[PDB]
C-alpha cells in the first residue's frame, strides 16, 4: 500500500556538497519522505514516497532538472525482489498470477505481459515485498512443480533481467570511451556495391539469415514435443 | 531539453460520457497547457490528445487516470506508437544520438534509444521511433535490401518492426476471454503437484522440453559465435591487403 519498493526512487549525478535535508527538500511537495539513503561519495541517493503516483510525478518532474551544473538522473529504483514468470497459460490473469504467488510471501505487483492485441505473451512479472519471499518463490517453483491452471504446465520462475529503455546510453557517457570516438571516424551509411564493405555486409547477412532459420527450427522442434506430450498424456490418463 | 508535440506525448483516453465535445476535453487538460492534435470518437466514448511535452503528458496519466467523471471512471493510458522499429545487431560502442543521427536520413526521428542492462552495457537492441508510418517503413525496406553500416566496422544492422508489449496494465481478469478453455483452466487452483501423480508427471516431462529447448538454443549460440568468429577472423586478415 504506502512506501513499497514500487515508491522508491534513485536520483544520480547530484552535487558534491549534497546534504540529507538538502536532498529531502527537492522532493519536499511531494508529501513525507520516507526511506532515504545517500551515497555523498558516488553521487546518488534513494528516496520512497507514499505512493507511486506521487513517485511517477516527482520522477517526471525532475528527470532532467539542473541542480548546480549536474542533470540530474532521476529514475526509479531496481526492484531487488523481482522476479520473471514463464510458460503461463493465456488464461493466466494479473489478478490470478498474484493469488497464486502470495502463498511465497507478500506481493506489490504481479502482471501479466500482453501482446499488441492484449493477448498474454506467455510471460509475466512478480514484484515481492521482500528479497526472501522472492528467493523462497524462486527456490520452491525449481525444485518442485507449481501450476496456476488445470493443464499441468509449470511455471517458469527466474530472477527478472532488468533492461533500461527511457535512458539508454547517452552519447555524453558513450563518449568518454576513446575507442567510440575512433569508431565513430566513419559516418553511418549504407555499404556501397564493389567495396570491402559490401563483400563482408553480404557475408553478415548470410550468417544473420542462417541464425534465423536455425532458431525458427528450434522453436518448431519444441512445438511437435509439446504436441506429442500432450498427445502421449492423453493416452496414460486413461491408465 | 526535449522535443514537442511527438506521439510519445500523445494520451488515449476511454470510457467518455456520450455527450463529450473537443472544447470539454480541452479544458480537462487545460492544466497541463496547450494541446495539439484532439480527436474524439462520437460513439464508443474514446479518443486522443497531445500534450506539449512527454512530462506534461505522464503527469496528467497519473492525475487523470481514474478520475470519476459524469458517473464513468476514466481510461488514460499513453497511445501505441505508430512508427516504432526495433534495431538489433547494434555494434559495440553505440548511443542514442548516434542512431538518432543514422535513422534521420529516412526521415524525422522523434526518439532513439539504445537497451542497456542494469550494468549500463548495450544489450543489442535499440528502439527508433518515427513522427510518421511512412518514414518508418523507408528505413525498414531500405536496411533490409541495403546494408545498413553506422560505425567504421562493416557490421549491417537488423531493422525490424517494433513489437509492442503491454507490462503496466497487462491482462487483467475483466478483460480476459471467459470461453470452453478458460473455464476447463480455472477447474483447479494454483497448487504444487503431488509426486506420483498424472499432474506430476506431465509437469515434469514439460520442464524436461522447456530445459531441452533451452540445450538446443544454446548450440544454436554456439553455431553462429564460431561461425561469426571465422568471419571475423577472415575480415581482419583482408585488411591487411591492397
Ligand atoms: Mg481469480
Ligand atoms: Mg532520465
Amino acid at each position: 500500500k504506502t512506501y513499497t519498493q514500487r515508491c522508491r526512487l534513485f536520483v544520480g549525478n547530484l552535487p558534491a556538497d549534497i546534504t540529507e535535508d538538502e536532498f529531502k527538500r527537492l522532493f519536499a511537495k511531494y508529501g513525507e519522505p520516507g526511506e532515504v539513503f545517500i551515497n555523498k561519495g558516488k553521487g546518488f541517493g534513494f528516496i520512497k514516497l507514499e505512493s507511486r503516483a506521487l513517485a511517477e510525478i516527482a520522477k517526471a518532474e525532475l528527470d532532467d532538472t539542473p541542480m548546480r551544473g549536474r542533470q540530474l538522473r532521476v529514475r526509479f529504483a531496481t526492484h531487488a525482489a523481482a522476479l520473471s514468470v514463464r510458460n503461463l497459460s493465456p488464461y493466466v490473469s494479473n489478478e490470478l498470477l498474484e493469488e497464486a504467488f502470495s502463498q511465497f510471501g507478500p506481493i506489490e505487483r504481479a502482471v501479466v505481459i500482453v501482446d499488441d492485441r492484449g493477448r498474454s505473451t506467455g510471460k509475466g512479472i512478480v514484484e515481492f515485498a521482500s528479497k526472501p519471499a522472492a528467493r523462497k518463490a524462486f527456490e520452491r517453483c525449481s525444485e518442485g512443480v507449481f501450476l496456476l491452471t488445470t493443464t499441468p504446465r509449470p511455471v517458469i520462475v527466474e530472477p527478472l533481467e532488468q533492461l533500461d529503455d527511457e535512458d539508454g546510453l547517452p552519447e555524453k557517457l558513450a563518449q568518454k570511451n576513446p575507442m567510440y570516438q575512433k569508431e565513430r571516424e566513419t559516418p553511418p551509411r549504407f555499404a556501397q556495391h564493389g567495396t570491402f564493405e559490401y563483400e563482408y555486409s553480404q557475408r553478415w547477412k548470410s550468417l544473420d539469415e542462417m541464425e534465423k532459420q536455425q532458431r525458427e527450427q528450434v522453436e518448431k522442434n519444441m512445438k511437435d514435443a509439446k504436441d506429442k506430450l500432450e498427445s502421449e498424456m492423453e493416452d496414460a490418463y486413461h491408465e | 531539453g526535449e522535443k514537442t508535440f511527438t506521439q510519445r506525448s500523445r494520451l488515449f483516453v476511454g470510457n467518455l460520457p456520450p455527450d463529450i465535445t473537443e472544447e470539454e476535453m480541452r479544458k480537462l487538460f487545460e492544466k497541463y497547457g496547450k494541446a495539439g492534435e484532439v480527436f474524439i470518437h462520437k460513439d464508443k466514448g474514446f479518443g486522443f490528445i497531445r500534450l506539449e511535452t512527454r512530462t506534461l503528458a505522464e503527469i496528467a496519466k497519473v492525475e487523470l487516470d481514474n478520475m470519476p467523471l459524469r458517473g464513468k471512471q476514466l481510461r488514460v493510458r499513453f497511445a501505441c506508437h505508430s512508427a516504432s522499429l526495433t534495431v538489433r545487431n547494434l555494434p559495440q560502442y553505440v548511443s542514442n544520438e548516434l542512431l538518432e543521427e543514422a535513422f534521420s536520413v529516412f526521415g524525422q526521428v522523434e526518439r532513439a534509444v539504445v537497451i542497456v542492462d542494469d550494468r549500463g552495457r548495450p544489450s543489442g537492441k535499440g528502439i527508433v521511433e518515427f513522427s510518421g508510418k511512412p518514414a518508418a517503413r523507408k528505413a525498414l525496406d531500405r536496411c533490409s535490401e541495403g546494408s545498413f553500416l553506422l560505425t567504421t566496422f562493416p557490421r549491417p544492422v537488423t531493422v525490424e518492426p517494433m513489437d509492442q508489449l503491454d507490462d503496466e496494465e497487462g491482462l487483467p481478469e475483466k478483460l480476459v476471454i471467459k470461453n470452453q478453455q478458460f473455464h476447463k483452466e480455472r477447474e483447479q487452483p494454483p497448487r504444487f503437484a503431488q509426486p506420483g501423480s498424472f499432474e506430476y508427471e506431465y509437469a515434469m516431462r514439460w520442464k524436461a522440453l522447456i530445459e531441452m529447448e533451452k540445450q538446443q538454443q544454446d548450440q544454436v549460440d554456439r553455431n553462429i559465435k564460431e561461425a561469426r568468429e571465422k568471419l571475423e577472423m577472415e575480415m581482419e586478415a583482408a585488411r591487411h591487403e591492397h
